[PDB]
RNA sequence: AUAUAUUUAAUUUUUAUAAUUAAUAAUAAUUAAUAUAAGUACGCAAGGAUUGAUUAUUGAAAAAAGAAAGAAGAAUAUAAUUUA
RNA sequence: UUGUUAAAACAAAUAAAAUAAAGUAUGAAUUAAUAUCAAAAUUUUAAUAAAAAUUAAAAAA
């Protein structure tokens, strides 16, 4: 119930499919090396009730 | 009063068992005999075969 | 320095809920209901709350040299049936002095006798605004 | 002349539940001895090895280890000593691991404290009610000494550390806080191995080896 | 009692207690049968 | 870990080796093939008189190992009747009750005339343990 | 009680004939050294003394001619064997029941008491257990309700097995003396407890969870200070303490009931010994179905329990009669009701 | 309930605290009785079934 | 760099202290160890 | 402490099986002698989603709930089933009070009776689903009647999966197609 | 009158038992009772040939059903009968599986004493142990029919309800004999 | 009464003496006077007839077990 | 009239099983008045004893080993009250 | 509970019951010299000394 489990269950499908493209087998299969490294951002401010400023 | 925090007292959180416990994890799970998909022993499917009987 | 408040010791924290069931408490509730009528500190009663809510009764609490008697009105029976739990709501006046007592059944110093079973509503509803007006009155002198 | 109080089901032979007698005053002391026979535990334990069919087994021929003999003993220590090697430790069956504190500790299942009551029963056995056995035959002597050796007794830390790097003091330490009171301190085989260190020196105010005349070389 | 199986010490497959010396007199109890292995894994 | 904690933890296992090498001398009787039990002396010196005058009884309670055996193996007997059906007295009567009353004497206020065999105030309020040749209750 | 020091146990302060050890025959001398050179200058070397010899002489002689007046002189010698019941040395091993419910009974006085019932269902006694053989550290496990053997966990079940008494649900330690064993699987009737007999309770209150400091401690809880600091009497020069940390102890909000609580001297009311009940005249804050262990009471008011005066237990554990049988005796048959008392 | 563990209560029974001793509901079985139930001006509910139960009584 | 890890024995943890008797660190020499008798009379 | 719903009115020759209840009004709290009081803004925002919801178990015999709503729902389908087989006037009357729908009160009076002739209690059943909703991570349940087939309007029906459009009568397994509404 | 109500209090507590009576063998099977319904009249038939009673004796009480019970538990009535008993396997460390949980309790005639009942119900007993001993061996008597046909697999003799009490005091008052003799007289007399 | 599986001597001598307490209970009174005669478990008696203390008294074994296992009363037995 | 560190109150979820070891004197300085103790010694008289038991607060004191993502309720206090 | 009026009403204010205000995802800002920071007691040095010394031993979330 995690929003990186289901992300990387969408990374595991495509990794899967990719796999079986190049032909590797599907009962075989493993992981190996996973990691997340930091990337892009965003920031967004935003009014709120009473015209208060808050960061994001 | 507050300071920053060294990268060992950030690391001390994983020492206990609330850490643990809550993010890393594994699953009891096996395969529904009527749906042939992943299931927890307990919560169930809508179809109406595993309504009748219990999978 | 430290101490613990809670104990998972599992002799504490087993129940016996769930094996209740092979004690029979309502048959051990009724042979001590009926032992005490067969000693004699109560006498079985069969009634519903309407018809005995309103009935005259007589109460004496023995009491060397002389046991005081006070006849009331039933103002409420907590139980149709006979059992230990029991309990009456009695309403006495004596001249100038209103009382409302808990008679709880059983004791052997205590004989209360209603005077008959049947019940008037209407006397019930005097002694009722009797009572309340007296309860209005008194705590009006004293706020 | 009596007659019974309800029907008795029928039931095959195989599924009886005979092997067991109560005790002699029912009424009051339903107490269980078993009666099942050594080669029968054996079978069972040899057969099952379920933790749950060894512990049965163990705590059958436990009961069992008073009245029985010497061929009999022998067999049954020969039949417990088959899963333990020297290298490894002793009398360890850890299976739980509870990290509920910063370092984990292991518990183990019922095998260990089978083993202990085992242990503990032949010390009643063939110190206290017979201390003749011993005495005379010497086979006995050395099979239990070489499973008491074969089970490392005398070292009860080998039986709760789980990795040699870091041992346990599951059993030499205690404190009144509470911690480690039904398992510290354990005097499995220590009145035995005095039984028989006495024995080994009851030659020399004796003048003459009665144990080492009956042993060989 | 379709989560309790008989003999079996809370309804575990693998914590097998029937046809032993668990002596229990009220209680019933149930024959030995070995289990096979597609039932444990 | 304080200085009584750590004394302590270090010792308790050298205290329990102690013990087995004290009952490996008992030991070394039964080895030899004549098992005998530890004898104690029975002490006779156990009532004595204090300096203010008064009574003390010593207290010494030995154990049988037999006995013990006996009791673990063969059951007690039958509970006795008057034993079970009996209650037991909640309230503890006194030493000596002051009954300030008796009919021998013919004028009752004649403090001379009352028997010697009725208990006084004194002995009513003092007497709240056993008499000095009898201990217990 | 009397302070009695250890150096005072002289022969000039023995209130028999104080009896010297002298090998294996007891004397009424000390024991003259073997060894000639041992014996000091001045010690008097005494083997004969005709004050001594007469004292104990007419001793013996009334003991042995006047049984009936020299009665309680007898315990001088043949002490009460081992085994037997004593009244400072025997203490026996409690039961384990169920709080059942509560009622309210009243007694010939007048007085209402709102007692609570509590039933014994399986007594029985389940092991024994003693750490390494010392003196009084020896107890008596008993265990109660018994269950199925689908109930119980493995672990647990393992040791029922290797016991070989029906498994129980619960099994509660009793500390006793070695003379009050009882063989493993002896059932304990409830007339094991008589009705005028004080019992300690232990049991678990309810649990309400984590609750105010208000709540907790009532009225004490709002007001918590302890202050050990040195203060100034009399204004004559400066200096105190500065209570830097909190002491512990302090009166807080946490965790509320879910505790081991211990009732200690409360009496029996009434026993019945066809379902096995007993009823206390005392409230009790734990739920239904909570284990509760009753044990003896040792002594209240400096007096014993046990003694000729009030009673006599059912040493080592009552054993119920041959020819009696529970089935055909009824229910109101089955009811022992204590003696009056007034507590007002 | 590792999170709600230290806080809420647990128990093994499932939360099963009745006594069949104390007086019940279907024992006590009328309340209107007691002053709160006629006196209570402050519910409707209270006000109307006192109300229709004192007149169906009377009628009776 | 040496680095001390924090989780470390307690005595209210079930593990327990250890004897320095029957340890076996680097720094605890066993071989070259008499035995010495002192007695304290006086 | 005390419950105004004790004091009768009307009260009939014969004691009612309850005596004590509404029934439907169910006293929500936490300890085991009340139901699981659901996460609502005030009492009376829970009592009137109890209300929307039992109408609307009624009308589409199933409801997919989640969090502590199915086993308020689920003993309220059972309060209802059991004033369907009273079948008194006085019981219609009080269900039609608390109902939305006046016409599911009818239909549940016409169909539950026969439906549930031959049973004692625990009419309703709650089926846990593996599937969480997405907003709340909250666990669903799916409550239907269990006498589907043997007598009810909805008789061979699929629930597995919903219609093609939701104002579609729901799918009917083909065993069942002849029978008509 | 107080005392013309204790009056009538000891003479109802004095009173005869009223609408009890002694079962000779409860019978039991596995069966639902919903389906025991239907043949629970040829039961009586049955009964009454395996008794040799004349036709029309044997009356079968109430048809109970022992409540299920996921977590088994002796001592309740409502228990379901096992197949073993201790007095039947002392050294068996267990009880056989279940055996009956449809119940009906089996009554003769009024007149019929005590001795003849307890007969009766021993000889019920016997045949059906030895009907069952021969299905077991197996796979035209009335015991072979009833355990062929009916599923009936369980017999029990119950012991004597003692659950009754004699009134001994009533009231507060003792009772002597020669009043409980006329109240005794009085019933007999309102009876005849 | 809440006796629960089978009728004892007891509540037959609690039902003797508690009749003594209702003076006015005449062998044809309504069957609701009756312990444990609820609304279902009275209408089903009142679909077969069953006005009365005398008619509810006749009730056969067969039938009363009718009343139980088919119609759904509950505690017909002890009524 | 600012979210902090030390220190405290708790918790780490059935552990079959308390504490011979940290609470290093004592939960009151092992009490303790009280009717009855006493219309009694002592006092011309008036008046006025020492005193400890049943009536009270007096047990003084810490329950640390087993496989863990539902509500520790299948929830209307029954371990399924019959159930298609 | 207090106060006012009249021969019960009004206003204040807190302490018991009851109601709500998540264990889900989204996610800032005050602050930040720092050793995996020195649990405590004693003594002392130029002002809280968390600066030094002596006893003692203070687990993790
Ligand atoms: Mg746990
Ligand atoms: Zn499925």
């Amino acid at each position: 119930l995690r929003k990186g489990h289901q992300i990387v269950f969408r990374a595991l499908e495509m990794a899967q499919q990719g796999a079986e493209a190049k032909g590797l087998d599907k009962e075989h299969l493993r992981v190996a090396h996973i990691s997340c490294y930091p990337g892009p951002t965003d920031k967004q401010i935003d009014i709120r009730s009473k015209g208060y400023y808050a960061w994001k | 009063p507050k300071r920053k925090k060294n990268p060992m007292q950030l690391r001390r959180k994983v020492y206990g068992l609330h850490f643990k416990e809550k993010y890393l994890k594994m699953e009891e799970w096996y395969y529904c005999p009527l749906c042939a998909e992943p299931k927890k022993p307990g919560e169930w499917c809508r179809r109406e075969d595993c309504r009748q009987i219990k999978p | 320095g430290y101490t613990r408040e809670r104990t998972n010791r599992h002799f504490f924290v087993a129940r016996a809920n769930a094996f209740f069931s092979r004690l029979p408490i309502a048959r051990v509730q009724r042979s001590l209901a009926m032992e005490a009528v067969r000693e004699g500190r109560m006498r079985p009663w069969k009634y519903t709350k309407e018809q005995i809510l309103g009935a005259p009764v007589t109460c004496n609490f023995e009491y060397n040299p002389r046991p005081v008697r006070l006849i009331g009105t039933v103002m409420d029976a907590h139980t149709e049936e006979t059992s230990i739990k029991g309990g009456l709501k009695v309403y006495a006046r004596n001249e100038e002095t209103n009382m409302m007592l808990w008679i709880p059944p059983g004791n052997p110093k205590l004989r209360h006798e209603v005077t008959s079973t049947k019940g008037s509503f209407q006397h019930y509803l005097d002694e009722r605004d009797k009572w309340d007006e007296a309860w209005i009155t008194g705590r009006a002198r004293m706020k | 002349s009596r007659f019974p109080s309800q029907t008795m089901s029928p039931c095959s032979h195989e599924e009886e539940m005979r092997g067991y007698v109560v005790s002699r005053d029912y009424p009051l002391i339903d107490r269980l001895h078993c009666t099942r026979s050594i080669e029968e535990l054996v079978a069972q334990f040899e057969d099952r090895p379920q933790i749950e069919s060894r512990v049965a087994a163990l705590a059958d021929m436990a009961s069992t280890v008073s009245f029985r003999s010497d061929e009999e003993l022998l067999r049954m220590f020969t039949a417990i000593s088959a899963p333990f090697s020297v290298d490894g430790r002793g009398l360890n069956f850890l299976t739980v691991k509870v990290s509920k504190f910063g370092r984990p500790y292991y518990v183990p299942n019922s095998l260990l404290p089978a083993y202990v009551n085992l242990v503990d029963a032949t010390t009643i056995a063939l110190v206290r009610e017979q201390p003749w056995r011993l005495s005379a035959s010497p086979a006995l002597f050395i099979q239990v000494l070489q499973f008491m050796a074969l089970i490392k007794v005398f070292e009860p830390n080998k039986w709760f550390t789980f990795s040699d790097h870091a041992p346990s003091n599951r059993a030499d330490y205690r404190h009144a806080i509470g911690v480690n009171h039904s398992t510290a301190f354990w005097g499995t085989g220590e009145e035995l191995y005095d039984f028989m260190v006495e024995l080994l020196r009851v030659e020399d105010d004796g003048r003459i080896p009665t144990m080492l005349d009956l042993c060989t070389r | 009692a379709r989560n309790l199986a008989p003999g079996f010490s809370r309804g575990a497959l693998k914590h097998d207690w029937r046809a032993l010396g668990v002596y229990t007199p009220d209680h019933p109890q149930v024959p030995y049968h070995p289990l096979q292995t597609w039932m444990l894994g | 870990d304080s200085f009584k904690e750590h004394y302590h933890r270090v010792h308790l296992p050298r205290r329990l080796a102690l013990q087995r090498y004290a009952r490996q001398q008992s030991l070394r009787n039964a080895a030899k093939g004549n098992v005998k039990a530890e004898e104690v002396p029975y002490k006779y010196n156990r009532w004595w008189v204090n300096e203010e005058h008064e009574f003390v009884h010593q207290y010494a309670f030995v154990e049988d190992p037999e006995v013990t055996k006996a009791k673990r193996e063969t059951l007690p007997p039958v509970t006795r009747e008057n034993i079970w059906k009996e209650p037991q007295q909640t309230f503890f009567l006194p030493f000596a009750p002051y009954v300030r009353v008796v009919d021998y004497p013919k004028d009752p206020d004649a403090k001379f005339l009352k028997p010697v065999n009725i208990p006084r105030w004194k002995d009513y309020m003092q007497r709240t343990k056993p008499v000095i040749p009898r201990t217990w209750y | 009680p009397s302070l009695m020091r250890e150096k005072d146990r002289d022969m000039y302060h023995c209130y028999y004939p104080y009896l010297f050890d002298h090998g294996d025959k007891m004397s009424l001398y000390p024991k003259i050294p073997e060894n000639p050179r041992e014996w000091q200058p001045e010690q008097l070397q005494t083997t004969y003394d005709a004050i001594r010899e007469d004292k104990y002489d007419a001793f013996i002689r009334l003991r042995e001619k006047f049984p009936e007046l020299y009665q309680d002189t007898r315990a001088w010698d043949n002490p009460p064997p081992f085994g037997e019941f004593n009244m400072f040395y025997s203490v026996r091993f409690g039961m384990v029941g169920v709080k059942a419910f509560t009622c309210k009974d009243y007694d010939e006085l007048g007085n209402q008491f709102d007692c609570t019932a509590f039933w014994f269902p399986d007594n029985q006694v389940v092991k024994h257990s003693t750490r390494n053989g010392e003196v009084g550290t020896d107890k008596v496990y008993v265990g109660a309700m018994n269950v199925p053997v689908e109930f119980h966990k493995p672990h647990v079940a393992a040791f029922y097995k290797a016991a070989g008494v029906p498994v129980k649900h619960v099994c509660a330690g009793f500390p006793i003396t070695p003379d009050a064993y009882a063989p493993v699987g002896t059932k304990l009737d409830v007339r094991h407890f008589k009705p005028g007999q004080e019992v300690t309770i232990t049991f678990q209150n309810t649990d309400y969870g984590f609750r105010g400091v208000m709540f907790r401690h009532g009225f004490d809880g709002g007001y918590v200070w302890l202050g050990d600091s040195r203060w100034q009497r009399r204004p004559g020069a400066m200096g105190t303490e500065g209570q830097k940390r909190i002491y512990p102890g302090h009166r807080m909000a946490g965790q509320t009931g879910a505790a081991a609580e211990t009732y200690q001297g409360v009496p029996v009311w009434r026993i019945d010994y066809k379902n096995s009940l007993i009823y206390l005249p005392t409230l009790l804050d734990a739920d239904v179905g909570t284990y509760v262990r009753f044990s003896d009471t040792i002594n209240t008011k400096g007096l014993t329990l046990w003694n000729e005066h009030r009673g006599l237990p059912a040493f080592p554990t009552f054993i119920p009669p041959e020819d009696e049988d529970l089935s055909k005796l009824a229910t109101d048959e089955c009811q022992l009701k204590s003696p009056p008392l007034y507590m007002y | 309930s590792f999170k709600r563990l230290p806080f809420g209560r647990r128990s093994t029974s499932g939360g099963v605290n009745f006594n069949k001793g104390l007086l019940t509901d279907r024992e006590r079985g009328d309340p209107f009785t007691e002053p709160h139930a006629y006196r209570n001006k402050k519910s409707i509910a209270a006000i109307s079934k006192v109300a229709k139960k004192q007149d169906i009584l009377l009628r009776e | 760099a040496p680095f001390k890890s924090v989780l470390r024995r307690h005595k209210h943890h079930p593990e327990g202290l250890p004897l320095y008797n029957d340890m076996s660190k680097q720094w605890l020499c066993r071989e070259g160890e008499r035995w010495w008798l002192l007695d304290a009379r006086g | 402490k005390a419950r105004y719903a004790g004091i009768d009115d009307n009260p009939t020759i014969t004691y009612k099986p309850w005596d004590t209840t509404e029934p439907l009004m169910a006293d929500y709290g936490w300890t085991r002698g009340k139901l699981p009081k659901f996460r609502a803004r005030s009492p009376f925002h829970r009592q009137q989603i109890a209300r929307r919801m039992v109408t609307e178990m009624i009308r589409k015999d199933y409801c997919i709930v989640g969090g502590a709503r199915a086993p308020a729902l689920r003993i309220l389908a059972d309060h209802v089933v059991e004033l369907a087989k009273a079948g008194d006037t006085d019981s219609r009357q009080q269900l039609a009070y608390f109902l939305h729908d006046p016409l599911m009160v009818d239909k549940a009076f016409d169909e539950y009776p026969r439906r549930f002739k031959d049973m004692n209690a625990k009419y309703a059943m709650m089926t846990r689903l593996k599937s969480r909703r997405r907003t709340d991570a909250v666990a669903m349940y799916f409550v239907e009647y269990k006498n589907r087939d043997m007598s009810d309007n909805h008789k061979g029906e699929d629930y597995s999966a919903g219609p093609e459009r939701f104002f579609l009568p729901p799918r009917i397994v083909e065993t069942e197609k002849g029978i008509q509404r | 009158s107080p005392g013309t109500r204790r009056r009538v209090l000891q003479e109802y507590a004095l009173s005869p038992l009223f609408g009890a009576r002694v079962p000779c063998c409860v019978v039991g099977t596995l069966r639902t009772a919903k389906e025991i319904i239907v043949l629970k009249r040829d039961i009586q038939s049955l009964l009454c040939e395996l008794m040799e009673l004349p036709q029309g004796s044997v009356t079968l009480g109430p048809l109970q059903q022992l409540r299920e019970m996921m977590l088994y538990r002796h001592g309740t009535p409502l228990s379901p009968r096992l197949g073993d008993e201790r007095q039947l396997n002392m050294d068996a460390y267990a009880r056989r599986p279940i055996a009956a949980r449809t119940m009906m309790d089996v009554f003769l005639a009024e007149d019929m004493s005590l001795d003849e009942i307890v007969n009766f119900g021993r000889l019920s007993l016997g045949k059906l142990q030895i009907a069952l001993n021969n299905l077991r061996k197996e796979n035209v008597e009335p015991a072979q029919l009833l355990v062929d046909r009916m599923g009936i697999s369980y017999c029990e003799i119950p012991s004597l309800d003692e659950s009754d009490y004699v009134f001994a005091e009533v009231g507060g008052v003792a009772v002597t004999d020669e009043e409980a003799e006329r109240v005794a007289q009085r019933w007999a007399e309102r009876c005849e | 009464i809440a006796t629960g599986g089978r009728v004892t001597n007891e509540d037959r001598r609690w039902w003797l003496v508690h009749l003594e307490c209702a003076p006015d209970i005449t062998p044809g009174t309504f069957i609701a006077w009756l312990d444990c005669c609820g609304t279902h478990t009275c209408k089903k008696l009142i679909e077969r007839n069953i006005w009365t203390i005398e008619q509810v008294a006749a009730l056969d074994s067969d039938q009363v077990d009718e009343l139980k296992y088919r119609e759904g009363c509950l505690k017909m037995d002890v009524v």
